[PDB]
Protein backbone atom coordinates (compact mmCIF):
# COMPACT_ATOMS: atom_id res chain seq x y z
CA UNK A 1 0.00 0.00 0.00
CA UNK A 2 0.78 3.58 -0.38
CA UNK A 3 2.35 5.03 2.52
CA UNK A 4 1.19 8.87 2.92
CA UNK A 5 3.87 10.99 5.31
CA UNK A 6 2.57 14.74 6.49
CA UNK A 7 4.84 16.92 8.34
CA UNK A 8 4.74 18.59 10.67
CA UNK A 9 1.98 16.80 13.28
CA UNK A 10 2.11 20.22 14.86
CA UNK A 11 1.88 23.49 13.03
CA UNK A 12 1.55 26.80 15.78
CA UNK A 13 1.48 29.72 13.66
CA UNK A 14 1.09 33.26 14.17
CA UNK A 15 -2.62 35.00 12.80
CA UNK A 16 -1.96 36.23 9.73
CA UNK A 17 1.26 34.33 8.82
CA UNK A 18 2.06 31.47 6.36
CA UNK A 19 1.60 28.07 6.69
CA UNK A 20 3.29 25.37 4.51
CA UNK A 21 2.04 21.47 4.81
CA UNK A 22 4.05 18.52 3.61
CA UNK A 23 2.82 15.21 1.69
CA UNK A 24 5.08 12.76 0.52
CA UNK A 25 3.97 9.37 -1.24
CA UNK A 26 6.36 6.13 -1.00
CA UNK A 27 5.10 5.69 -4.52
CA UNK A 28 4.55 8.40 -7.76
CA UNK A 29 0.61 9.52 -7.25
CA UNK A 30 0.83 10.13 -11.30
CA UNK A 31 -2.31 8.23 -13.05
CA UNK A 32 -2.01 6.74 -16.77
CA UNK A 33 -4.68 9.23 -17.90
CA UNK A 34 -2.18 12.10 -16.75
CA UNK A 35 -3.56 13.10 -13.93
CA UNK A 36 -2.26 13.14 -9.80
CA UNK A 37 -5.32 12.15 -7.58
CA UNK A 38 -4.08 14.16 -4.29
CA UNK A 39 -6.64 15.76 -2.26
CA UNK A 40 -6.63 18.23 1.40
CA UNK A 41 -8.90 18.07 3.62
CA UNK A 42 -9.60 20.32 6.73
CA UNK A 43 -11.54 17.97 10.12
CA UNK A 44 -12.84 20.87 12.98
CA UNK A 45 -13.77 19.11 16.06
CA UNK A 46 -16.55 16.94 16.33
CA UNK A 47 -17.36 16.92 12.66
CA UNK A 48 -16.65 15.40 9.53
CA UNK A 49 -13.30 15.79 6.93
CA UNK A 50 -14.19 19.04 4.53
CA UNK A 51 -12.58 18.78 1.27
CA UNK A 52 -10.21 22.19 0.42
CA UNK A 53 -8.35 20.86 -2.58
CA UNK A 54 -8.71 17.84 -5.28
CA UNK A 55 -6.36 16.77 -8.32
CA UNK A 56 -3.06 18.59 -6.35
CA UNK A 57 -4.08 21.73 -6.80
CA UNK A 58 -7.80 22.43 -7.26
CA UNK A 59 -9.69 24.55 -5.11
CA UNK A 60 -13.21 23.40 -4.22
CA UNK A 61 -16.09 25.70 -3.96
CA UNK A 62 -16.14 28.44 -1.46
CA UNK A 63 -12.71 27.73 -0.80
CA UNK A 64 -10.68 31.47 -0.33
CA UNK A 65 -7.53 31.49 -2.67
CA UNK A 66 -5.39 31.98 0.55
CA UNK A 67 -5.46 28.04 0.28
CA UNK A 68 -3.10 26.87 -2.36
CA UNK A 69 -2.03 23.58 -3.28
CA UNK A 70 1.45 22.36 -5.69
CA UNK A 71 3.51 19.33 -5.84
CA UNK A 72 4.05 16.42 -8.44
CA UNK A 73 5.07 12.59 -8.43
CA UNK A 74 5.96 11.76 -4.48
CA UNK A 75 6.23 15.43 -2.88
CA UNK A 76 3.44 17.95 -2.24
CA UNK A 77 2.13 21.12 -0.18
CA UNK A 78 -0.59 22.76 1.03
CA UNK A 79 -0.18 26.71 1.45
CA UNK A 80 -1.88 29.08 3.55
CA UNK A 81 -0.50 32.61 2.24
CA UNK A 82 -2.11 34.34 5.43
CA UNK A 83 -3.75 31.93 7.94
CA UNK A 84 -6.66 33.25 9.73
CA UNK A 85 -8.49 32.34 13.20
CA UNK A 86 -11.00 29.77 11.38
CA UNK A 87 -7.87 27.89 9.78
CA UNK A 88 -6.97 25.48 12.72
CA UNK A 89 -7.86 21.86 12.67
CA UNK A 90 -6.55 19.05 11.28
CA UNK A 91 -5.43 19.16 7.85
CA UNK A 92 -5.21 15.23 6.23
CA UNK A 93 -3.74 15.03 2.36
CA UNK A 94 -5.34 11.41 0.59
CA UNK A 95 -4.03 9.56 -2.67
CA UNK A 96 -6.72 7.80 -4.77
CA UNK A 97 -4.55 6.52 -7.57
CA UNK A 98 -3.79 3.57 -6.38
CA UNK A 99 -5.84 0.85 -4.57
CA UNK A 100 -6.49 0.89 -1.27
CA UNK A 101 -6.76 4.64 -1.37
CA UNK A 102 -4.50 5.73 1.83
CA UNK A 103 -4.29 8.54 4.26
CA UNK A 104 -1.66 10.97 5.54
CA UNK A 105 -1.53 10.94 9.07
CA UNK A 106 -2.92 14.27 9.80
CA UNK A 107 -1.40 17.78 10.50
CA UNK A 108 -2.97 20.32 13.30
CA UNK A 109 -2.84 23.86 12.89
CA UNK A 110 -3.07 25.53 15.98
CA UNK A 111 -2.78 29.64 16.42
CA UNK A 112 -0.08 31.35 18.38
CA UNK A 113 -2.40 34.47 20.13
CA UNK A 114 -1.50 36.77 22.65
CA UNK A 115 -1.39 35.60 26.06
CA UNK A 116 -5.26 35.18 27.67
CA UNK A 117 -5.66 35.19 31.42
CA UNK A 118 -8.49 32.00 32.16
CA UNK A 119 -11.76 32.98 33.44
CA UNK A 120 -12.47 30.74 36.45
CA UNK A 121 -16.08 29.56 37.73
CA UNK A 122 -16.88 26.51 40.10
CA UNK A 123 -19.95 25.03 40.52
CA UNK A 124 -21.11 23.19 43.61
CA UNK A 125 -23.03 19.56 42.94
CA UNK A 126 -27.05 19.39 42.66
CA UNK A 127 -29.46 18.51 45.22
CA UNK A 128 -30.21 16.17 42.69
CA UNK A 129 -27.33 14.35 42.43
CA UNK A 130 -27.04 14.10 46.39
CA UNK A 131 -29.97 11.97 46.28
CA UNK A 132 -28.14 9.57 44.49
CA UNK A 133 -25.25 9.31 46.94
CA UNK A 134 -22.89 11.09 44.87
CA UNK A 135 -21.00 14.72 44.63
CA UNK A 136 -19.89 15.82 41.54
CA UNK A 137 -18.29 19.24 42.14
CA UNK A 138 -17.13 21.41 38.85
CA UNK A 139 -14.20 23.55 37.84
CA UNK A 140 -14.51 25.77 34.66
CA UNK A 141 -11.23 27.60 33.60
CA UNK A 142 -13.02 29.77 29.91
CA UNK A 143 -11.30 31.16 27.26
CA UNK A 144 -7.37 31.00 28.01
CA UNK A 145 -4.38 30.47 25.94
CA UNK A 146 -1.69 28.99 25.83
CA UNK A 147 -3.24 25.60 26.16
CA UNK A 148 -1.11 24.82 29.17
CA UNK A 149 -2.89 25.13 32.52
CA UNK A 150 -2.48 23.22 36.10
CA UNK A 151 -5.76 22.53 38.28
CA UNK A 152 -5.58 21.13 41.64
CA UNK A 153 -8.35 20.34 43.91
CA UNK A 154 -8.67 21.21 47.72
CA UNK A 155 -10.82 20.35 49.95
CA UNK A 156 -10.24 21.92 53.29
CA UNK A 157 -7.19 22.76 52.13
CA UNK A 158 -6.06 19.67 51.28
CA UNK A 159 -4.68 18.51 47.66
CA UNK A 160 -6.94 16.43 46.12
CA UNK A 161 -5.39 12.91 44.39
CA UNK A 162 -7.20 10.55 42.26
CA UNK A 163 -10.78 11.74 42.40
CA UNK A 164 -10.61 14.26 39.59
CA UNK A 165 -10.96 14.25 35.40
CA UNK A 166 -10.62 17.10 33.31
CA UNK A 167 -10.84 18.01 29.63
CA UNK A 168 -9.91 20.65 27.27
CA UNK A 169 -12.07 22.28 23.96
CA UNK A 170 -10.25 22.01 20.64
CA UNK A 171 -8.75 25.89 20.05
CA UNK A 172 -11.97 28.44 19.20
CA UNK A 173 -12.19 28.94 15.48
CA UNK A 174 -13.00 32.88 15.81
CA UNK A 175 -10.52 33.83 19.46
CA UNK A 176 -8.31 31.03 19.30
CA UNK A 177 -8.99 30.35 22.82
CA UNK A 178 -9.02 27.01 24.83
CA UNK A 179 -11.36 26.12 27.69
CA UNK A 180 -11.16 23.75 30.16
CA UNK A 181 -13.83 21.09 32.82
CA UNK A 182 -12.76 19.27 35.83
CA UNK A 183 -15.08 17.35 38.02
CA UNK A 184 -13.79 16.32 41.35
CA UNK A 185 -15.92 13.00 42.17
CA UNK A 186 -16.77 12.40 46.43
CA UNK A 187 -19.46 10.01 47.59
CA UNK A 188 -22.11 12.31 49.40
CA UNK A 189 -20.74 11.17 53.04
CA UNK A 190 -17.30 12.85 52.15
CA UNK A 191 -18.77 15.56 50.51
CA UNK A 192 -21.36 16.30 53.50
CA UNK A 193 -17.93 15.85 55.96
CA UNK A 194 -16.03 18.56 54.61
CA UNK A 195 -16.53 22.90 54.18
CA UNK A 196 -14.50 24.14 51.52
CA UNK A 197 -14.00 23.00 48.05
CA UNK A 198 -11.44 24.76 46.11
CA UNK A 199 -10.07 24.85 42.15
CA UNK A 200 -7.05 26.47 42.24
CA UNK A 201 -5.40 27.54 38.81
CA UNK A 202 -1.83 27.88 37.46
CA UNK A 203 -1.68 29.26 33.99
CA UNK A 204 0.78 32.06 32.17
CA UNK A 205 -1.60 34.65 32.07
CA UNK A 206 -1.36 34.64 36.15
CA UNK A 207 1.05 36.52 37.80
CA UNK A 208 -0.08 34.28 41.16
CA UNK A 209 -2.44 31.06 41.02
CA UNK A 210 -5.94 31.71 40.80
CA UNK A 211 -8.40 30.02 44.04
CA UNK A 212 -11.98 29.72 43.01
CA UNK A 213 -14.08 28.42 45.99
CA UNK A 214 -17.22 27.79 47.77
CA UNK A 215 -18.41 26.66 51.54
CA UNK A 216 -20.87 23.78 51.19
CA UNK A 217 -24.56 25.04 52.80
CA UNK A 218 -23.90 28.42 52.15
CA UNK A 219 -27.28 28.56 50.24
CA UNK B 1 -25.65 21.09 -2.61
CA UNK B 2 -25.24 17.50 -1.53
CA UNK B 3 -26.40 15.81 1.35
CA UNK B 4 -25.63 12.86 2.76
CA UNK B 5 -27.49 11.61 5.95
CA UNK B 6 -26.10 8.32 7.41
CA UNK B 7 -28.17 5.97 10.56
CA UNK B 8 -28.03 6.61 14.06
CA UNK B 9 -24.52 5.59 16.47
CA UNK B 10 -25.13 2.51 19.21
CA UNK B 11 -23.31 -0.53 20.11
CA UNK B 12 -22.36 -3.93 18.31
CA UNK B 13 -21.91 -7.10 20.31
CA UNK B 14 -17.77 -8.24 19.42
CA UNK B 15 -18.27 -11.45 16.61
CA UNK B 16 -21.66 -9.60 15.82
CA UNK B 17 -22.10 -7.95 12.26
CA UNK B 18 -22.29 -3.75 12.45
CA UNK B 19 -24.94 -2.04 9.66
CA UNK B 20 -25.00 1.14 8.52
CA UNK B 21 -26.72 3.00 5.69
CA UNK B 22 -26.49 6.14 3.95
CA UNK B 23 -28.46 8.29 1.92
CA UNK B 24 -27.26 10.43 -1.07
CA UNK B 25 -29.03 13.31 -2.39
CA UNK B 26 -28.54 16.30 -5.05
CA UNK B 27 -27.06 14.35 -7.72
CA UNK B 28 -29.01 14.78 -11.08
CA UNK B 29 -27.19 15.29 -14.61
CA UNK B 30 -24.51 12.59 -13.71
CA UNK B 31 -24.29 9.56 -11.96
CA UNK B 32 -22.52 9.19 -8.82
CA UNK B 33 -20.22 6.85 -6.44
CA UNK B 34 -19.51 6.24 -2.53
CA UNK B 35 -16.65 5.52 -0.65
CA UNK B 36 -16.84 4.58 2.87
CA UNK B 37 -14.22 5.84 5.78
CA UNK B 38 -13.65 4.83 9.06
CA UNK B 39 -11.92 7.42 12.18
CA UNK B 40 -11.15 5.14 15.55
CA UNK B 41 -11.83 7.74 18.49
CA UNK B 42 -8.25 10.16 18.39
CA UNK B 43 -6.87 8.55 15.24
CA UNK B 44 -6.85 9.37 11.43
CA UNK B 45 -9.06 7.94 8.54
CA UNK B 46 -8.67 4.40 6.88
CA UNK B 47 -10.69 3.60 3.46
CA UNK B 48 -12.91 0.88 3.66
CA UNK B 49 -14.28 0.96 0.25
CA UNK B 50 -16.62 1.94 -2.83
CA UNK B 51 -19.84 1.55 -4.38
CA UNK B 52 -19.74 2.14 -8.22
CA UNK B 53 -22.99 3.99 -10.01
CA UNK B 54 -23.89 0.53 -11.64
CA UNK B 55 -23.36 -1.39 -8.26
CA UNK B 56 -19.75 -2.95 -8.47
CA UNK B 57 -17.60 -3.04 -5.35
CA UNK B 58 -13.98 -2.19 -4.44
CA UNK B 59 -12.69 -3.33 -1.03
CA UNK B 60 -9.78 -2.35 1.29
CA UNK B 61 -7.71 -6.07 1.29
CA UNK B 62 -6.94 -5.21 5.51
CA UNK B 63 -10.63 -5.93 5.89
CA UNK B 64 -10.40 -9.08 5.14
CA UNK B 65 -13.48 -9.94 3.35
CA UNK B 66 -15.45 -8.95 6.15
CA UNK B 67 -16.65 -5.46 4.45
CA UNK B 68 -19.88 -5.66 1.89
CA UNK B 69 -21.62 -2.36 0.66
CA UNK B 70 -24.58 -2.59 -1.44
CA UNK B 71 -27.61 -0.68 -2.83
CA UNK B 72 -30.84 -0.81 -1.02
CA UNK B 73 -34.64 -0.79 -2.73
CA UNK B 74 -34.70 2.81 -1.62
CA UNK B 75 -34.03 5.77 -4.10
CA UNK B 76 -29.99 6.66 -3.20
CA UNK B 77 -29.73 4.56 -0.34
CA UNK B 78 -26.83 2.53 0.31
CA UNK B 79 -25.85 -0.30 3.30
CA UNK B 80 -22.42 -0.85 5.09
CA UNK B 81 -22.15 -3.85 6.65
CA UNK B 82 -19.28 -5.58 8.61
CA UNK B 83 -19.12 -8.65 9.95
CA UNK B 84 -17.01 -10.62 12.77
CA UNK B 85 -16.50 -7.05 14.65
CA UNK B 86 -13.72 -6.85 16.98
CA UNK B 87 -12.67 -3.70 19.78
CA UNK B 88 -10.53 -2.30 16.27
CA UNK B 89 -13.64 -1.50 14.52
CA UNK B 90 -15.02 1.13 16.90
CA UNK B 91 -14.89 4.11 15.05
CA UNK B 92 -16.73 6.90 13.54
CA UNK B 93 -18.43 5.47 9.99
CA UNK B 94 -18.33 7.74 7.03
CA UNK B 95 -19.88 7.42 3.71
CA UNK B 96 -18.96 10.64 0.63
CA UNK B 97 -19.69 10.96 -2.41
CA UNK B 98 -18.69 12.16 -5.76
CA UNK B 99 -19.59 13.18 -9.26
CA UNK B 100 -19.03 9.91 -11.94
CA UNK B 101 -18.86 11.51 -15.24
CA UNK B 102 -17.56 8.39 -17.03
CA UNK B 103 -15.12 5.67 -15.83
CA UNK B 104 -12.56 7.52 -17.29
CA UNK B 105 -13.44 10.91 -15.44
CA UNK B 106 -14.73 10.48 -11.75
CA UNK B 107 -13.94 12.54 -8.58
CA UNK B 108 -14.27 11.25 -4.98
CA UNK B 109 -14.43 12.08 -1.63
CA UNK B 110 -16.36 15.66 -2.97
CA UNK B 111 -19.30 15.48 -0.16
CA UNK B 112 -19.26 13.60 3.51
CA UNK B 113 -22.20 12.64 5.59
CA UNK B 114 -21.98 13.57 9.22
CA UNK B 115 -20.43 10.19 10.61
CA UNK B 116 -21.88 7.83 12.59
CA UNK B 117 -19.71 6.29 15.81
CA UNK B 118 -20.15 2.62 16.20
CA UNK B 119 -19.15 1.48 18.90
CA UNK B 120 -17.69 -2.25 19.57
CA UNK B 121 -19.08 -3.75 22.84
CA UNK B 122 -20.55 -6.79 25.23
CA UNK B 123 -22.00 -3.93 27.58
CA UNK B 124 -25.57 -2.67 27.67
CA UNK B 125 -26.61 0.85 26.65
CA UNK B 126 -26.77 3.22 29.82
CA UNK B 127 -28.60 6.38 29.39
CA UNK B 128 -27.70 9.92 31.41
CA UNK B 129 -28.67 11.34 34.18
CA UNK B 130 -28.59 15.15 33.85
CA UNK B 131 -27.59 17.43 36.47
CA UNK B 132 -27.55 21.17 36.56
CA UNK B 133 -24.56 23.34 37.24
CA UNK B 134 -26.11 26.24 38.93
CA UNK B 135 -25.16 29.91 38.42
CA UNK B 136 -24.06 31.82 41.77
CA UNK B 137 -21.64 34.45 42.44
CA UNK B 138 -18.73 31.52 42.69
CA UNK B 139 -19.79 31.80 38.81
CA UNK B 140 -20.71 34.84 37.94
CA UNK B 141 -17.49 37.64 36.71
CA UNK B 142 -18.46 41.31 36.29
CA UNK B 143 -22.08 40.99 34.52
CA UNK B 144 -21.75 38.00 33.05
CA UNK B 145 -22.66 34.48 34.43
CA UNK B 146 -21.40 31.00 34.09
CA UNK B 147 -23.90 27.95 33.36
CA UNK B 148 -24.61 24.80 32.33
CA UNK B 149 -25.31 20.86 32.98
CA UNK B 150 -23.47 17.76 33.86
CA UNK B 151 -24.17 14.70 31.62
CA UNK B 152 -23.41 11.40 33.79
CA UNK B 153 -22.73 7.74 33.97
CA UNK B 154 -23.94 6.48 30.09
CA UNK B 155 -22.79 4.27 27.93
CA UNK B 156 -21.96 4.52 24.63
CA UNK B 157 -20.50 7.57 23.05
CA UNK B 158 -22.07 9.99 21.78
CA UNK B 159 -24.23 12.64 24.07
CA UNK B 160 -26.13 15.69 21.97
CA UNK B 161 -26.20 18.82 23.98
CA UNK B 162 -28.28 21.95 23.01
CA UNK B 163 -29.32 25.37 25.14
CA UNK B 164 -33.15 26.31 24.69
CA UNK B 165 -34.05 23.98 21.51
CA UNK B 166 -31.01 25.15 19.72
CA UNK B 167 -32.08 29.02 20.71
CA UNK B 168 -28.63 29.52 22.34
CA UNK B 169 -25.50 28.75 20.49
CA UNK B 170 -23.03 31.99 21.16
CA UNK B 171 -21.09 31.66 24.70
CA UNK B 172 -21.55 27.82 24.59
CA UNK B 173 -18.66 25.11 25.15
CA UNK B 174 -19.49 21.41 24.97
CA UNK B 175 -16.65 19.70 26.73
CA UNK B 176 -14.76 16.08 25.37
CA UNK B 177 -16.46 13.23 27.49
CA UNK B 178 -14.25 11.39 29.82
CA UNK B 179 -14.32 7.60 30.68
CA UNK B 180 -14.92 6.81 34.14
CA UNK B 181 -13.11 3.50 36.40
CA UNK B 182 -17.25 2.71 36.33
CA UNK B 183 -16.67 2.14 32.20
CA UNK B 184 -19.27 4.97 32.00
CA UNK B 185 -18.90 8.46 30.20
CA UNK B 186 -19.28 11.82 32.24
CA UNK B 187 -19.77 15.21 30.14
CA UNK B 188 -19.95 18.97 30.51
CA UNK B 189 -21.50 21.38 28.88
CA UNK B 190 -21.43 25.31 29.92
CA UNK B 191 -22.48 28.69 28.95
CA UNK B 192 -21.74 32.09 29.51
CA UNK B 193 -24.55 34.94 29.71
CA UNK B 194 -25.43 38.25 31.41
CA UNK B 195 -25.97 38.00 34.77
CA UNK B 196 -28.71 40.39 34.60
CA UNK B 197 -30.88 37.94 32.24
CA UNK B 198 -30.89 35.16 35.27
CA UNK B 199 -34.09 36.64 36.86
CA UNK B 200 -36.31 37.06 33.42
CA UNK B 201 -34.84 34.39 31.14
CA UNK B 202 -35.05 30.31 31.83
CA UNK B 203 -32.34 27.80 30.37
CA UNK B 204 -32.50 24.98 29.78
CA UNK B 205 -29.94 22.05 28.56
CA UNK B 206 -31.40 19.52 26.09
CA UNK B 207 -29.35 16.10 26.08
CA UNK B 208 -30.27 13.19 23.60
CA UNK B 209 -28.39 10.08 23.81
CA UNK B 210 -29.37 8.12 21.14
CA UNK B 211 -27.86 4.60 21.24
CA UNK B 212 -30.20 4.59 24.35
CA UNK B 213 -33.45 6.79 22.93
CA UNK B 214 -32.91 8.99 25.95
CA UNK B 215 -34.02 12.62 25.78
CA UNK B 216 -34.06 14.79 28.76
CA UNK B 217 -34.57 18.83 29.48
CA UNK B 218 -32.83 20.29 32.40
CA UNK B 219 -34.22 23.85 33.76
CA UNK B 220 -30.75 25.09 35.51
CA UNK B 221 -32.05 27.29 38.19
CA UNK B 222 -29.54 29.93 40.14
CA UNK B 223 -28.38 29.88 43.54
CA UNK B 224 -29.34 32.98 46.09
CA UNK B 225 -25.70 33.56 46.97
Amino acid sequence: DVVMTQSPLSLPVTLGQPASISCKSSQSLLYTDGKTYLYWFLQRPGQSPRRLIYLVSKLDSGVPDRFSGSGSGTDFTLKISRVEAEDVGVYYCLQSTHFPHTFGGGTKVEIKRTVAAPSVFIFPPSDEQLKSGTASVVCLLNNFYPREAKVQWKVDNALQSGNSQESVTEQDSKDSTYSLSSTLTLSKADYEKHKVYACEVTHQGLSSPVTKSFNRGEC
Amino acid sequence: QVQLQESGPGLVKPSETLSLTCTVSGFSLTSYIVDWIRQPPGKGLEWIGVIWAGGSTGYNSALRSRVSITKDTSKNQFSLKLSSVTAADTAVYYCASAAYYSYYNYDGFAYWGQGTLVTVSSASTKGPSVFPLAPSSKSTSGGTAALGCLVKDYFPEPVTVSWNSGALTSGVHTFPAVLQSSGLYSLSSVVTVPSSSLGTQTYICNVNHKPSNTKVDKKVEPKSC
